[PDB]
């Protein structure tokens, strides 16, 4: 990431994203810790992305 | 005047939209100044 | 009249109007630029046939 706000991010990950296809992120990160199961299931976590 | 010599069917187009200017629906930022690069790649302004 | 279809004639048949595409604004730019990476492009809006 550290590279990637600093290079203008080349569209690189916005296609990925898009096309959907499994990869990873490195670097600093803010956590968010959900209880009640259901968000689970409502896979929830696909969203934020 | 005679009539059928002079009517004519007509081919034209049908609902454009026309542009000027242009450029605009370019959407463009820009890396941070400390962070130049020339031809060269390795970077300009690199005296820390 | 056939001097007047004459004129308005060949009016239609040189609308002066090419078409375009994402691409063609894209081009409309120096070879260079887009190979500079210290500039970001991107597109946003759709366009029209």
């Amino acid at each position: 990431l550290e590279e990637l706000m600093r290079t203008g991010d080349y569209a690189q990950i916005t296609n990925m994203l898009l096309n959907n296809q499994p990869v990873a992120l490195v670097g600093a990160l803010p956590f968010v810790t959900d209880s009640s199961v259901i968000s689970l299931i409502a896979k929830l976590d696909a969203t934020v992305f | 005047f005679d009539f059928r010599n002079s009517m004519h069917m007509l081919t034209s187009n049908l609902t454009f939209t026309v542009y000027s200017d242009l450029l605009a629906f370019v959407s463009a930022d820009t890396v941070e100044p400390i962070n130049a690069v020339a031809f060269d790649n390795m970077r300009i302004m690199n005296e820390l | 009249h056939p001097i007047d279809y004459a004129f308005n004639e060949y009016f239609l048949q040189h609308q002066l109007v090419e078409p375009l595409n994402n691409d063609i604004i894209f081009n409309y730019i120096p070879e260079r630029i887009r190979n500079d990476v210290n500039y970001i492009l991107n597109m946003d809006r759709n366009l029209p046939s």
